[PDB]
């Protein structure tokens, strides 16, 4: 068995749960297995995630700069690059914080 | 500066938030006093993304 | 948050389990966040599914420089819980009795008070427990474990049934509320909305499902939209695996309210259809808006007198898994999984099964596959797919088998359900003490008994622990 | 209303309206709206999914049917990126009248 | 009325279950939506009319303003996007009647 | 020159100013607004961004389809192909039957990964209208899904496959497929099948890039520019622009070359074009496996092994055989096996043309290969088996480091025939060292000696001291 | 709102039922999924039927604060609300008038 190639054994999976009472409303869904409400949008791909709401023309992105050290004292922090970036409009810092 | 990283780190620069959270019932001295077997050990688990 | 434990078991001969201590701490990060609450919910399960007369556990959260750690499906529960699978399994192992055995002696009954002195009531878990040990055929099925680990010295398996108890409600009472808000337009079609978020779990179908009945309309005439918080206001979060629980509650009084308004109109035309109701209501001028909310009654945990239910229920189940490990490489298949869980009365049995099979399937990552690695000054180095391995389709257990509780209804939530959410995550450990059972027969063919099984047990891990020729030479000539 | 940003996708729509106070629909020619540039449709009773029959007495077309029964009578709509565009398409629209 | 904003309406389509918001200068909230959801053929608990503010209505507004909402909303349900109209003072005068 | 021509869902797309930088998932996304395609790792590990792609095959005649990440693939080297995305294949007003039983299976929970799925089964189904149940399983090899513990989606997709308390779901009222009702492929690009494909050219903000048509396009581009980045299947090249912020200002793309892309049959084996996916290596090989007597397919069944948990369909329909070998990743799988048969790699030039058997030589430091800045990989030949020559391929399949320290092997022997002696025999290793190596102190000691416990020892021996 | 200054007299109307503040109070929208099944703002009727509706609505949150009110008559409304937060007591209400 130490020579052997990986082998996957056919799948044989089983689901048990309970039915409703016989004289249950075929209207009345409570104990029944009723797909997910947006199982065909997600699956047809038209269900809407926050980055899939369409931009306003005038909407901006931003990114996070994060601490590349585990402790430490912020001594400087230059921007002179960051500004030469076509689009740039502008870095926040603690100091913006109203 | 210096940083306080692993578990072991933290508990040797008493590095904690707040206070030790405790449960306890019966009476630990004498149930090992009384047991045919103690055993003891350590258990690491990782987290998860 | 990654935790580590450090334990003292005292037990009798026969298994019995007479004293245990235990210190956790976890791994907090730079920010307390949730943590300490995380804290609580472990050591208000370091008792698993076990009886313990005398019992110490304490905890301490560590505040270090590293991304402040959070929430996660199970919340301190699964860290709490394989601490005690963990000296469970040196229990069993030490008294030289079968571990299924050493459990069952140790496990709750009904009426039994908890370690923190919860009383449990309508404790299902032993049923979960028989039915579980017999549509899994543990006992023969162990047997031929035994056989194929004769037959085969450079693979080898393992076979471990666990069960598991998890409190339910959140451990600051005050967050077990919720709210929602209902519209019936004249054409008789209803909006509805309340503070729970979506998130994959199928709550608004849960909630819709549960509008439905309580209205007596289809679920066709109600639709949700969204969450927000100028339609509901002060909501909790969507967590604890109580939100529709809470929401069913907050959702199911909003539709008494309307129903009381259309009860009039009902009266003077009873058979004349919903539309009809509520056109009448309309151009009567009653009202077809209306809130609806809901606290848990009666909870609060005192740790100062250890007394007072932080807990509203508790969610059980039983899970058995099989395992194949390759002794040479440390890589495994997972063979098979049975699980037996009680959801109450599910409000819905293909999602509910749906969260039973996701839940086991993080906890599988949990315990077996997922490691984060960070350098030495604390950068963490797995940042994606190519280095974190969360469950492929390749990773499920080949044969899976999940069965809902019959005939367990839950009086005191939502049309009898239970929460499923995070309960079942912690029964993967069955795959991890499956893992374990294989290590140890791989390690008596060559040729201590209590051996170190960190999680997650991961191939490095496993292979490390099979201790061989091979091993043998590379540490040492 | 109009001083909310556009969405970079948003789409600018200008109505067609009957010339005339009473009289039979012939026939309606969009092929000089086509070449202006953007455009994107001309929407019509056709296009309607349910009941073009609107107001609040339900006796209003949302876009007229066969006749139209005032100067102003909404015919139909040109869709196109911009307003005026939308407004050049609109000129586009040559309607034939029976009085 | 010669309100100094004339009518104008934003069509939103959501592109889920025939969910559509629409930003209008109406006050009548109620009737936007449900001659909306009518033409679409959809329930009322699909369309969302949101109000701020209008810049005068002084009744002009309080039915008249959906003949331009529901064309807007039939671009918006048409197109998959966004739609806009707000109507020239000429547009408005001939469209919207008066006392 | 410039203008870039290709189709998405059945509709034509003229970008003008094609930046090399931009994404397909960016492009369908920011500028089609078709957002049913997902962003969810941007590194080809996930499947969120699964999309498929259809083409005429110049090389073959036919029209193929597969699979890909759009968020790797360059919208630059997509002209005159044609997309097909999640919103082509069907609605909620008309689903086709993959979305319509991965949504009634309840095999779609937060639905995320969905559309990826949907087209991983649906990319399968073009291929394959009745595939087995292994090959259902495998097309998912590149899906993550975190809700669902992946049983609903196999269980529901397993209705398409030859060999298949109350029921969760009903297959019965499932809409048959008819493979016929799928999308027209684009007559346009049957008609331009016809013309000859020439040069082009982009220019982006930062980046050009030039598709090149002829090997003496490239060749005469490397011998002006050493410094042209040659881009295939962007696997790697990608991960380096997005996440290690690195720049090449000129790229050139030479994936139409037909010389980069053919099979050829030889005496000593087969060889590949450079620039051959992937994919084509595993179907050439195992149509190779299938017909030839075992004893000349030891190393074809080495490299099938090494491709079987390497990635998913996505990634081996455009990662190209030349790319993996020259990235000269540590924890390349197929180097070492490369290594250890010693496969034979011809070497070009404007002006020259050389060959070198793969050894320990080929990789001189970490990420280094010995090609000169102007030289390419024209092809790399796979040899059969010698009788009395054997070949095993191993890997660690659990990853901690971006690309060192997971152990990857290939190992061959040659016997003295008639004989167990050791005539040749050849042990390399990924992520034992910054480059692939081969344990050259420990195998020598070994020749002449016969294949018994005393080898076994003496090499285990050698290998803990020389690693 | 059209220029009449309904919404301006709403917020006075619900300071007053309130006994806070105008400052406190804000009125951001008209929308049909807050409150359904509207009369048009017309026949000058709009204040007298949303301002009843705005003064039920005010009364029921006073309802449900009184027993925080008379265990802190002084301390100031921020703590009513809290307390009441804290002991799970719903702080939103509709209002309804004919
Ligand atoms: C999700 C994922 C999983 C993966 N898993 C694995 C794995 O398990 N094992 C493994 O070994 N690899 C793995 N890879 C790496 C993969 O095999 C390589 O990225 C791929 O083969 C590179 O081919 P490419 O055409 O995409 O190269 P590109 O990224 O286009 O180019 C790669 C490098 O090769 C150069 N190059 C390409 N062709 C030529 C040529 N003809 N001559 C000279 N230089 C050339 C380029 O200039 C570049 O430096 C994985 C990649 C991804 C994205
Ligand atoms: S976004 Fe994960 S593979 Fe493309
Ligand atoms: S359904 Fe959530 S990732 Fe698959």
């Amino acid at each position: 068995s130490a020579t052997l190639l990986f082998q996957k054994d056919p799948p044989a999976n089983v689901q048990l749960f309970q039915e409703v009472p016989k004289d249950q409303s075929e209207e009345d869904m409570v104990g029944r297995p009723l797909p997910h409400l947006a199982a065909n949008m997600q699956a047809s791909g038209e269900a809407v995630y926050c980055d899939d709401i369409p931009r306003y023309e005038n909407e901006l992105s931003l990114r996070l700069v994060t601490s590349t050290r585990a402790h430490a004292k912020i001594t400087s922090i230059d921007t002179s690059e960051a500004k030469k970036v076509p689009g740039f409009v502008c870095f926040l810092t603690a100091e913006d914080v109203p | 500066l210096p940083a306080i990283i692993t578990i072991q780190d933290a508990i040797n620069n008493n590095s904690f938030y707040g206070s030790e959270i405790k449960i306890e019932k019966g009476d630990l001295k004498k149930g090992f006093s009384e047991a045919d077997n103690v055993v003891s050990g350590e258990l690491y688990i990782g987290g998860q993304e | 948050h990654p935790f580590l434990a450090k334990y003292k078991v005292g037990f009798m001969k026969t298994g019995t389990v007479v004293a245990l201590e235990v210190a956790h701490f976890s791994n907090g990060g730079n920010t307390e966040d949730l943590s300490r609450s995380i804290m609580e919910r472990a050591l208000f399960h370091m008792d698993n599914a076990y009886k313990i007369p005398n019992i110490r556990g304490t905890g301490r959260i560590c505040k270090t420089n590293l991304p402040s750690n959070t929430a996660f499906r199970g919340f301190g529960g699964p860290q709490g819980m394989l601490i005690a699978e963990y000296w469970m399994s040196e229990v069993a192992i030490t008294c030289g009795l079968p571990a299924e055995e050493v459990r069952r002696k140790n496990m709750y009954k009904e009426g039994d008070l908890t370690h923190f002195n919860q009383k449990l009531e309508g404790f299902t878990l032993p049923r979960c427990w028989d039915e579980c040990i017999a549509s899994s055929q543990y006992l023969a099925r162990k047997r031929e474990v035994e056989k194929f680990n004769r037959e085969n010295c450079w693979k080898k398996r393992g076979l471990c049934i666990i069960p598991t108890k998890f409190g339910i409600s959140f451990t600051l009472p005050f967050l077990n509320q919720g709210g929602a808000l209902v519209h019936v337009y004249t054409d008789g079609s209803v909006l509805l909305t309340h503070g729970g978020t979506e998130m994959g779990q199928g709550l608004h179908t849960k909630m819709v499902q549960v509008a439905s009945r309580a209205l007596k309309i289809p679920t066709s005439k109600i639709h949700i939209s969204e969450t927000s918080t100028n339609t509901v206001p002060n909501t909790s979060p969507t967590a604890a695996s109580a939100s529709a629980d809470l929401n069913g509650q907050g959702v199911y009084e909003a539709c008494q309210t309307i129903l009381k308004r259309l009860e009039p109109f009902k009266k003077k035309k009873p058979t004349g259809p919903w539309e009809a109701w509520v056109m009448d209501a309309y151009t009567s001028a009653v009202s077809l808006s209306a809130t609806g909310f809901y606290k848990t009654p009666n909870l609060g945990y005192s740790f100062e007198t250890n007394s007072g239910n932080p807990f509203h229920y508790f969610s059980y189940g039983v899970a058995c898994s099989e395992v194949e490990i390759d002794c040479l490489t440390g890589d495994h298949k997972n063979l098979r999984t049975d699980i037996v869980m009680d959801v109450g009365s599910s409000l819905n049995p293909a999602i509910d099964i749906g969260q039973v099979e996701g839940a086991f399937v993080q906890g599988l990552g949990l315990f077996t596959m997922e490691e984060l690695h960070y350098s030495p000054e604390g950068s963490l180095h797995t940042r994606g797919p190519s280095t974190y391995k969360i469950p492929a389709f390749g990773s499920i257990p080949i044969e899976f088998r999940v069965s809902l509780l019959r005939d367990c209804p839950n009086k005191r939530a939502i049309y009898a359900s239970k929460a499923v959410g995070e309960p079942p995550l912690f029964l993967a450990s069955s795959i991890f003490f499956a893992i374990k059972d294989a290590i140890r027969a791989a390690r008596a063919q060559h040729g201590k008994q209590l051996f170190q099984l960190d999680s997650p047990a991961t191939p490095e891990k496993i292979r490390n622990a099979c201790v061989d020729q091979f091993t043998t030479l590379c540490v040492t000539g | 209303c109009d001083d909310i940003p556009r969405y970079e996708n948003e789409l600018s729509l200008r109505l067609v309206t009957s010339t005339r106070a009473h009289a039979k629909i012939t026939s309606i020619d969009t092929s000089e709206a086509k070449k202006v540039p953007g455009f994107v449709c001309f929407l019509t009773a056709e296009d309607v999914p349910n009941s073009n029959a609107t107001g609040l007495f339900n006796d209003e077309t949302v876009f007229a049917k066969d006749e139209v029964t005032c100067v102003g009578h909404i015919i139909g709509a040109v869709v196109a990126d911009t307003p005026e565009h939308a407004q050049r398409a609109a000129r586009g629209v040559k309607i034939t009248y029976e009085d | 009325h010669f309100y100094l904003e004339t009518n104008c309406t934003i069509a939103v389509p959501k592109g889920e279950a025939g969910e559509m918001e629409l930003f209008v200068s109406t006050q009548n909230t109620m009737k936007t939506q449900s001659f909306v959801a009518k033409m679409l053929g959809v329930p009322d608990n699909r369309i969302v009319v949101r109000v701020k503010r209008m810049g005068g209505g002084f009744g002009g507004k309080e039915t008249r303003s959906t003949v331009v909402s529901t064309a807007l909303a039939l671009a918006a349900h048409k197109t998959g996007r966004p739609v806009r109209c707000m109507l020239d003072r000429d547009e408005d005068m001939l469209i919207t009647g008066g006392r | 020159a410039d203008e870039l021509v290709f189709f998405v869902n059945g509709k034509k797309v003229v970008e003008k100013n094609a930046d090399p930088e931009t994404t397909l998932l960016v492009y369908l996304r920011r500028k089609l607004g078709l957002c049913g395609t997902k962003l969810g790792c941007g590194e080809g590990g996930c499947g969120a961004c699964t999309v498929m792609i259809s083409k005429y095959d110049r090389l073959q005649n036919k029209i193929v389809h597969f699979s890909v990440n759009a968020c790797l693939a360059p919208i630059c080297s997509l002209h005159h192909v044609a997309v097909t995305t999640v919103e082509g294949i069907g609605n909620t007003q008309k689903l086709h039957p993959v979305q319509e039983r991965i949504a009634r299976s309840h095999g779609s929970q937060c639905g995320f990964c969905t559309p990826g799925i949907v087209m991983s089964m649906y990319t399968l189904l073009r291929n394959q209208p009745e595939p087995t149940v292994e090959e259902i399983e495998n097309a998912f090899q590149g899906n993550l899904c975190r809700c669902t513990g992946y049983r609903p989606i196999l269980q529901g997709f397993r209705t398409f496959a030859k060999d298949g308390s109350p029921s969760l779901f009903n297959p019965e009222d499932f809409k048959p497929l008819d493979p016929t009702q799928e999308p027209i492929f684009p007559p346009e690009l049957l008609r331009l099948k016809d013309t000859p494909q020439k040069k082009l050219r982009f220019e982006g903000e930062r980046v050009t890039w030039i598709q090149a048509s002829t090997m003496e396009e490239l060749l005469d581009l490397k011998a002006q520019h050493p410094d042209a980045k040659l881009v295939v299947g962007n696997t790697e090249i990608g991960i380096e622009m997005k996440f290690k912020n690195m720049l090449f200002p000129l790229i050139v793309c030479p994936a139409w070359i037909p010389e980069l892309n053919s099979v050829v049959h030889g005496p000593e084996g087969i060889s590949f074009g450079a620039s051959c996916p992937l994919s084509l290596v595993e179907s050439v090989l195992a149509e190779e496996i299938a017909k030839l007597p075992e004893q000349k397919t030891e190393v074809f069944r080495g490299v099938m092994e090494q491709l079987r948990w390497f990635a998913g369909k996505q990634v081996k329909s455009v990662a190209s055989i030349g790319g993996n070998i020259i990235t000269a990743s540590p924890i390349s799988d197929l180097n070492p096996v490369f290594m250890a048969s010693g496969a034979k790699l011809t070497l070009v030039s404007r002006g020259t043309r050389r060959t070198v058997r793969m050894d320990h030589t080929f990789f001189p430091g970490y990420r280094k290969t010995l090609l000169r800045p102007e030289e390419i990989l024209l092809s790399i030949e796979i040899p059969y088996s010698k009788e009395g020559e054997f070949f095993s391929a191993f890997k660690q399949a659990s990853r901690r480091e971006n690309d060192i320290a997971k152990v990857t092997s290939g190992m061959r022997v040659l016997f003295k025939p008639g004989t167990i002696e050791v005539q040749e025999l050849s042990l390399c290793f990924g992520g034992m060292a910054d480059r692939t190596i081969s344990a050259l102190k420990t195998t020598p000691k070994q020749l002449s000696k016969s294949w018994n416990e005393e080898l076994l020892q003496s090499v285990c021996a050698g290998l803990a001291e020389e690693l």
